[PDB]
């Protein structure tokens, strides 16, 4: 409010931690305004030297102005071109990867930073809502910086915020006791929200209208957050896309042993916890990550522990009955999340063969349900359930059934409880099954919408001449869908009803009816998404032992 | 009574809040405060009932002439009464309330802070707080005295009972002093 032009070219927003000077930028699209950008802003104090493996304390303070105009480095991550967590990342990553790494190089442990996108338009019909994005993967990778919010930010006139949070070995290491309780990542996340809660007002924001939303493995955090002593107050509505806190790879039940594999494999042999944690602390943002620690097929090595506090009991037991507050929750899973499940076993004809179908079910019952040694029944049941007795032979049908298992058993089936349990206790619960996807190379021609295909439609990339990451040939429809998507996502964040603030009626999910939304090219509302098959996994299965 | 006063009477005489169905908080901690004066043997004084399908509830009740709380947030029913007191006489008392999960804390006007800590392992949260039934008429056992100056999680129940704001529902033998 003095140097009119030059000071409105890149603004100057008073935080409680100083003044930050940001950056105004327009967008390429025709019907899309500019958006103020405050890239690389700090929400905590560098988890440095001492702090490492300890929860995050506030950021510091300056005077004058601070140039917040470029994404700061991200956390400890090393990505073995393969020998990563392959099977549960998002398709647009497990390949493409190559130059999806303009955000790899430039890694400093001093990493806790967030980005702010604010819409320029004057709403003089009131303070705009907010949307904090927890980015996924399998923990131990990634950044908020690879997804640009501005497109969403602008379209819905809502503030969008990507964050960076501690990662993997730096961010989730647990002895399982005292010297390193665990869950450091979702805790910076928590501080990100408590920073936001405090400051977002001074940009243009309404801390009573904060919505946290994630990409699946990031949705993990967002679902896990519903359940914390710590979360209450910092957000109101959550959108939980493509998975939950019950996925086999949501919660780490034995960081006991997987810290012992790394301890021994770093000259840190001491057999007393508090002695050992001071060892790893005095190693390096290096070394410790360059270690290959293999989790057990379909688990994680470094991830959220049930410590006793931040995560107080088993997500299943917490959800199972009480203990979350009341979150206005919108969750849903994509059609063929699994896909990566049928790797290699699909011929260049286009299907999977029977005595390859069987070895898959039996390297499923074998992997996931180890120990029961009943199983076999399970196995011959599992594979009875997932064969089409109309087209008993037809090997394309047998390919689809396979991915459809995994898909059911890792996202849909769990995402229907959670969706069931939230309706059960007060929360309004809106639900969606994502069917459409942008189709390109990397992702075969037959793949239905696989895990993580939901993203670019939620962030509006079809209003922009594609990208690395999202190298797909976009149509006019993809645009028209993203429009319907971002309006449903936005309106939800603005109110508690994707509909309300030229389309179809969504309507709330609620175990009597079970209405879901069928987000495809024409959205129609259906009911009981996969009932028979979800009821399989969540009923006659734990019926054993 | 040193606030927006309200009387209570013979026959049928009970009030009903109704939270807006999409808006049913559920907290870790509840903070009730309300100062009364009765003359009745058995009764129900107040009650938040959650919703349907939910046995979570919180019920101050005039059993034996001892205004005493009884509540289930999840597992078993907790209950903090002060079972020594013939206080149901017509006299006025300012009976406050604290809760953090299973841990709770009652305190009549100035006497001691009688508090329970069920050792089992209680559940932390109420669920779907919907309707606040001050009167005990719909419980089966009614109450005949009064209340005033109400406070509840920072939501003034009986300043808003006289404003006639949207959500209140007053059907009983009752007054305002
Ligand atoms: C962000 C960046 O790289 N450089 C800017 C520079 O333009 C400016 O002169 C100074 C702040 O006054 O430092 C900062
Ligand atoms: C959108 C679609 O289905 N097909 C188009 C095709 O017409 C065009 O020649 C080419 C442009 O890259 O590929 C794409
Ligand atoms: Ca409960």
């Amino acid at each position: 409010d003095d140097d009119k032009l030059a000071a409105a070219q890149y603004p100057v927003v008073n935080t409680n931690y100083g003044k930050i000077r940001g950056l105004r930028t327009p967008l390429p699209n025709e019907i899309l305004g500019p958006v103020e950008q405050y890239l690389g802003v700090p929400y905590a104090s560098p988890p440095t030297g001492e702090r490492r493996f300890q929860p995050p304390e506030p950021p510091s303070s300056w005077t004058g102005i601070r140039n917040t105009t470029q994404f700061a480095a991200v956390c400890p991550q090393h990505l073995d071109e393969r020998s990563l967590l392959h099977d549960m990342l998002p398709i647009w990553f497990t390949a493409n990867l190559d130059t999806l790494m303009t955000y790899v190089q430039d890694q400093n442990e001093d990493c806790l930073y967030l980005n702010i996108y604010v819409p320029t338009e004057d709403d003089i019909h009131s303070k705009k809502p907010v949307m904090v994005y927890i980015h996924g993967g399998s923990y131990m990778e990634g950044t908020g910086n690879m997804i640009d919010g501005s497109i969403l930010a602008s379209y819905g006139n809502v503030i969008v915020i990507t964050i960076n949070y501690r990662l993997g070995i730096l961010g989730f290491l647990s002895t399982g006791d005292q010297a390193a309780k665990g869950n450091y990542g979702l805790l910076d996340q928590i501080q990100a929200l408590r920073w936001i809660e405090e400051n977002v007002g001074a940009f243009g924001g309404d801390p009573k209208r904060v919505t946290i939303f994630g990409s699946g493995a990031g949705a993990s955090c967002v679902s896990l957050l519903t359940l914390s002593h710590y979360s209450e107050g910092l957000f109101q509505k959550a959108i939980i896309q493509s998975g939950t806190a019950l996925s086999s790879w949501a919660v780490n039940y034995q960081p006991a042993k997987y810290t012992r594999i790394l301890a021994d494999k770093v000259g840190c042999n001491m057999l007393d916890t508090t002695d050992m944690v001071e060892c790893l602390r005095n190693k390096n943002y290096k070394e410790l990550i360059q270690q290959t620690i293999t989790p057990a097929t379909y688990h994680i090595a470094f991830g959220p522990v049930i410590d006793g506090d931040v995560i107080p009991d088993d997500p299943q037991i917490l959800m199972e009955q009480g203990e979350f507050l009341n979150y206005d929750i919108m969750l849903g899973v994509n059609q063929g999340e699994g896909l990566k499940f049928v790797d290699g076993i699909v011929d260049n004809e286009d299907g999977v063969t029977p005595n390859d179908f069987d070895f898959s079910v039996s390297n499923f019952v074998d992997n996931l349900y180890g120990y029961p040694e009943g199983k076999d029944t399970l196995r011959e049941t599992i594979k009875f359930m997932y064969t089409d007795w109309a087209d008993k032979e037809n090997p394309e049908t047998r390919r689809k059934t396979l991915v459809a298992l995994f898909t059911d058993h890792q996202w849909v089936a769990p995402a229907v409880a959670t969706a069931d349990l939230h309706a059960q206790y007060g929360s309004p619960t809106y639900f969606y099954a994502f069917y459409h996807h942008c189709q390109s190379e990397m992702k075969p021609s037959w793949a239905d919408s696989a895990h993580g295909d939901e993203v670019p439609y939620v962030f509006g990339i079809p209003m922009i001449g594609p990208t690395e990451l999202f190298s797909c040939n976009f149509s006019k429809n993809d645009v028209m869908l993203s429009a319907v998507v971002m309006t449903y996502w936005t309106n939800f964040a603005k109110t508690g009803d994707p509909n309300q603030p030229e389309e179809v009626a969504w309507s709330r999910y609620n175990p009597k009816d079970q209405l879901y939304l069928h987000i495809g090219l024409k959205p129609r509302v259906r009911d009981h998404y996969r009932a028979t098959k979800v009821a399989f996994w969540l009923e006659l299965v734990p019926h054993l032992h | 009574h040193a606030g927006t006063t309200y009387i209570f009477s013979k026959g049928g005489g009970q009030i009903t809040y109704k939270w807006p169905p999409n808006d049913r908080p559920s907290t870790r901690a509840d903070r009730l405060a309300i100062g009364f004066s009765t003359v009745q043997k058995e009764a129900v004084l107040v009650r938040v009932d959650s919703s349907s399908g939910l046995g979570d509830y919180l019920e101050l009740h005039i059993h034996q002439g001892k205004i005493g709380v009884k509540f289930n947030v999840g597992t078993d029913d907790i209950a903090i009464e002060e079972s020594n007191a013939i206080i149901n006489d017509g006299k006025y008392h300012v009976v406050r309330f604290t809760r953090s999960g299973g841990n709770a804390t009652l305190q009549v006007d100035s006497w001691p802070v009688i508090e329970r800590y069920p050792a089992g392992r209680q559940l932390t949260i109420f669920n779907s707080q919907a309707t606040i039934i001050i009167g005990g008429k719909e419980q089966g056992q009614p109450f005949q005295g009064q209340l005033s100056g109400l406070y509840y999680n920072g939501l003034k129940v009986l300043n808003m009972a006289a404003e006639n704001d949207a959500n209140i529902a007053i059907v009983g033998n009752v007054r305002l002093v």
